[PDB]
């Protein structure tokens, strides 16, 4: 080792050298095997092929080692070898481990059952023991734990003035850096205790980086450790940003494809829902303006009847009012299993001038009758007014009252909606209402009833995916299209197809976007998908002078791109009734299709505008750099 | 419905107790006149249960200690039909 | 194999012998190679170099063998394997199909193209044939499809009473819990058909788990398949968790690094929309409330003039009565493509006192006038009101009337804000109201007009995004820094910068606290990067006594936690004036890099807080799941 | 208790449909979890396992 304080030392960061270490390594399962795990016959000569036990597991011979474990491994070892010196002067068990010495060798049958194992026999490879493994990574383990202390500490000066240039080449005088660090830095660090090593090994990391003084003759050079090799990858072309990022971007977007299985899309006739549906969340929908021709689950009673005075309560009476508008009938018979979160908050409004103000409600009925609501419009017919939800259910000025306002605390109502408690029959109907058992004056409070804020639908029973109403086995994408309303989708239960289809298409678009460039205003090959079954589509031909379509290919495309964009932008559209040509679930196919092979044999696509950006953006940045070291070169010229 | 932030419901039961009417009901029996242990007592949709002083079912099937649970109450069971009575019919 | 119905048998999880089979394996594209097509000189003797043909296709002789294919194809068999004494019960084709029959014989030259191929020959290796592979797959597909009622069942087994100790080690007698398995469990199981190979199974791959009683003198041992080695890596060391588990984890944050490309944020100069943008959504906001100083496309009318009396329709007149704050002026004029999606529900506010009650709606009128707004003083002005957005433009109580209430039934109002239909030049408002054919006394009803609602701005057009009502080709993310109010950014368009570069900024973020230990109050080395263009900003120097600051270090380390914290608490904030330090887009720059060599270089950060939390958790866990087995043994003490 | 226990039909069909009908309830909404009185997630283990 080195003088660190000394002069010669480079200070050039550049894309070609970008720092890296080895931070972690892959171990997922499957790669771990690397294979056969070796026996023998029987323990006699050479007659018992039929029949194979095991090396001896007991203490050593196991398996044939996986080749890229031991490649993988030896590496990692190299990690703790980059701070040998460092750990030898630490006393910390420093001796490095050799993993070799553990890959001790097997002779024998090789296979992964004795099945298979009969067949191949392997002599003089070689084995790991458990044992052994346990009491090397052990040792690895330990090594790292030692570290922990020391990684912190050489990322905190490789940040503090970070020697970080992405792209292109900065350069500035070490010293005046390396001075003023140790003019600024906290004299707690062990950086201020070690600075030997630290350096030491920042230059063994860093290819980046020259020692100080060495040989003031050379103390630069080109070939530094490994670490170059890596570096040369993430280092900026002519023509790509980053290699691994586009490689490993594009297989990201490759295996959320993969994972919806594209097909998806492609269903008319049952598909089954636990196969479509993943995971699901509750809505929140509104009494108030719904629309009652719109919404299957929710539509009202209508102006005409006149449903009063109703006993609520033991000898204590309530003016339901039934009338003009009377909030919602929430028609919860047979529409899944759900449980009917309403959270009512502001709306009170107190009682037009009863002294029963005190004692009302912000409650839920349920109504259940066999008798259809149009059909409602005496007492008579209720047959069952169940007051489920209100608690405790008299009154408490919750209102924010003090300055002349009617709201209403956020009260929290829950009715259990098990259509399995009532099993239809009597069909099953909810009201929302301010429910009093001190009994309000009819003549008065003319008002029927103005119970009016959320009602956040649960849809516990993930169970079974309600196609429109239809409780339904089967989600079918396809045919939903071009079968729904803005106002429908809204409207619709969380459990329904629609929202679905939209989630799956919402990973579809990100692929698109992040892939393909379908950015601003890039029309690109790319898009041909649509274009192509657009293209067949527009064979409108009569007799004679048929359709004077000037070819497809300028027309259609642009057109495409448009509708693209539109799709892109809100996912939804897809769905919605009326979209010129994504109503055509042919060209959805098409795209949902097409985008798998445009990311499998695409030539990694580098937008030529981004591209020049980002070289030029890229380069102000080192300018500003520069212009920074020189500050701090100015401010302590160090050394 | 295991009870949730128990002293407060707690609360609001006793507001029911203090201003008479309390849904003190026992499995078949609907009010809990003798000290037979409560099942539903509606607190807004929370039915306390007697029991257990907790909520729906009982504690043990000891029956002793569940009208204990009940006992306990005897504050509350107690209040609430006394100040039935007072606003009702009381001293003349 | 042995009566599990025996004693001896260990019922030992550990979390060294953590549950692992062959789930799944990978199967990328690029991974499929390894690489040279077979060929040969014409088919004439050694003269013909110049020349190569394709060995033979037709039926057989293909490329040199993918040696990790090969390696992994031939795992996968023993997977099959592992239930080949089931299998050939069942029946079903058992024979273990031996991979390396396949893998036939290929001589000649080894390359990719005819070209490359010419130079090298490779004697005597190994090629497999498309129709092989075909019939092999085949195989392996079907074996798969054959074991997946058997993989179900075994799984229900290992849950009913899990033996998965992921930290530390249980046990538990395994008589008492096999026998109140076998108490419990369902009838219809497999798993009571087929005990023995069951458990066998089980055996075979989990050796947590020993046999019955085989030789009870040794139902135990210590080595026992393959699975071990991938087990190893799965079980808690000294200083981490799960090795697997942090590799993994960081090289996630790194490839999101590298699909963001991270100069992204270092863009001052024309950096092309298509680039920078992914996939954009539709944003809500409000007339309202909103302010018209700041609101770039949506303004203010403001009072004293008077514009009352509009015809509306045919004979048919309407009030606008423009005057103090009607509504807002909706300033589409160029402001790139969008669907103005006025949602509008609870306002209707009824007129004054108007028997024009009826034929009222809630309208959207787009304003086209070469006269700026605030000379728009009669009707002669106003070149085209047109009357846009209404639908069926009459009335109907839509509103909850019954109980007083004046709440308006949802609506969802289109006008197709697309500027290539004006062009511009008679530059483009709209307004917001409440339109009668049904005439309106203009005495009566003084208010201007009080339609406030939603106003949904759906950004079509993906293509070109705005930087600041500059519809340009251009997102510049560091000159947008302290140019935006909190009020500035909730009002710009779906298609602004803004948006986008928190989007970005958001995975940033997301990186840095799951990887770097910027938790609960750890100051970490790490944090460095920022720290450091703190520290050489920070040199104001005068004359004489220059800014006695004790050195940076502590000082500026702990101001740029503090910041570092809120950037990571709220992204955004990056974008927000006035913001002390990070306003300073340098130290974004400098983070935004810094992170990257900070994954790439980091020796895998394990907080010591937490591991000592994660042992503690663990353990006594462990300890209920032993207590619990307790219980199990003795309300069941199985033999 | 004391003789006749809770007669309860092996747990393999009972308990095994009252799992699965509230593992759908957390899956639906995860905050459940967190949420009072929920009848047998409330059990921390179950979560655990």
């Amino acid at each position: 080792t080195y003088n660190i304080t000394g002069d010669g030392n480079s200070f050039t960061p550049t894309s070609d050298m970008t720092s890296t270490a080895a931070p972690a390594i892959d171990l997922k399962p499957g790669v771990l095997n690397p294979t056969g795990k070796l026996w023998r016959p029987v323990g006699t000569s050479v007659a018992t092929i039929d029949s194979l036990a095991i090396v001896s597991d007991r203490f050593g011979q196991y398996s044939f080692v996986n080749e890229g474990m031991r490649e993988t491994f030896s590496k990692a070892l190299f990690d703790i070898n980059m701070w040998q010196p460092l750990f030898q002067a630490t006393k910390t068990g420093c001796g490095p481990i050799v993993l070799s010495s553990f890959t001790t060798t097997t002779s024998g049958y090789v296979g992964a059952t004795a099945g298979d194992a009969l067949d191949n026999p392997v002599t003089n490879g070689v084995f790991i023991s458990t044992v052994q493994i346990m009491n090397l990574q052990r040792t690895i383990a330990a090594r790292m734990r030692d570290v922990a202390l020391w990684q912190k500490h050489l990322d905190t000066a490789m940040t503090m003035l970070t020697p970080d240039i992405s792209a292109g080449s900065a350069s500035c005088n070490w010293k005046s850096l390396l001075a003023f660090a140790k003019d600024i830095l906290p004299l707690d660090n062990l950086c201020l205790t070690y600075p030997n090593e630290f350096y030491n090994v920042a230059i063994h990391r860093y290819p980046a980086l020259k020692p100080g003084n060495p040989d003031t003759k050379l103390p630069d050079a080109q070939a530094h450790p490994l670490g170059e090799v890596a570096g040369a990858f993430n280092a900026a072309t002519s023509e790509v940003g980053s290699l691994v990022g586009s490689s490993s971007t594009l297989s990201q977007a490759i295996s959320t494809m993969a994972g919806k299985d594209l097909d998806l899309i492609e269903a008319d006739t049952p598909l089954p829902v636990s196969v479509f549906t993943p995971s699901l969340a509750p809505r929140s929908y509104r009494p108030a303006f719904i629309k009652p021709e719109d919404a299957k689950w929710i539509a009202e009673f209508n102006n005409s009847s006149l449903i009063r005075k109703t006993l609520t309560y033991s000898g204590a009476t309530y003016t339901v009012q039934l009338g003009p508008g009377p909030t919602r009938v929430i028609d919860m018979n047979a529409m899944i299993d759900s449980v009917l979160t309403l959270d009512v908050s502001g709306t009170i409004l107190p009682y037009d001038t009863n002294p029963d103000l005190s004692t009302s409600v912000p409650a839920f009925v349920l109504i259940q009758t066999s008798v259809p609501i149009q059909q409602v419009t005496t007492a008579a017919n209720i047959t069952a007014i169940t007051v489920v939800s209100a608690a405790g259910a008299s009154a408490i000025n919750l209102a924010i009252n003090v300055r002349g306002q009617p709201r209403f605390n956020m009260l929290h109502l829950q009715a259990t909606f098990e259509r399995e408690t009532i099993t239809g029959i009597p069909y099953i109907y909810g009201l929302g209402t301010f429910l009093i058992p001190s009994p309000t004056s009819s003549s008065n409070f003319s008002n029927p009833t103005l119970m009016d804020g959320l009602l956040t639908v649960t849809p516990v029973l993930l169970r079974e995916t309600t196609y429109k109403g239809e409780v339904v086995d089967a989600i079918v994408p396809a045919t939903v299209m071009a079968n729904q309303t803005s106002e429908e989708v809204a409207s619709a239960l969380a459990n329904d197809a629609i929202v679905l289809v939209s989630n799956h298409l919402n990973k579809l678009a990100n692929v698109v976007g992040d892939a393909i460039p379908v950015a601003s205003r890039t029309d690109d090959s790319a898009t041909s998908a649509i274009v192509s079954r657009l293209a067949v589509q527009h064979k409108l031909s009569q007799v004679g002078q048929a359709s004077p379509t000037p070819p497809d290919y300028p027309l259609l495309w642009r057109r495409a791109k448009r509708a693209a964009s539109m799709f892109v932008s809100n996912p939804s559209l897809a769905l919605q009734v009326g979209i010129p040509v994504l109503t055509q679930s042919g060209m959805l196919s098409a795209l949902t299709s097409g985008v798998g092979t445009a990311l499998r044999t695409g030539s990694l696509g580098k937008g030529v505008t981004d591209a020049s950006e980002k070289l030029r953006a890229r380069q102000s940045l080192t300018v500003a750099k520069q212009a920074f070291f020189d500050q701090i070169g100015s401010l302590w010229p160090g050394k | 419905m295991p009870l949730h932030m128990i002293p407060q419901v707690a609360h609001a039961m006793v507001r029911a107790a203090a201003a008479g009417r309390l849904t003190l009901y026992t499995r078949t029996r609907t009010e809990t006149t003798n000290f037979d242990h409560a099942e539903y007592v509606t607190c807004g949709r929370y039915t306390i249960c007697a029991f257990c002083l907790t909520t729906l079912a009982p504690h043990a099937n000891v029956k002793t200690i569940q009208d204990s649970h009940a006992c306990s109450r005897q504050p509350n069971e107690a209040i609430r039909s006394l100040v039935e009575v007072s606003d009702k019919a009381q001293t003349a």
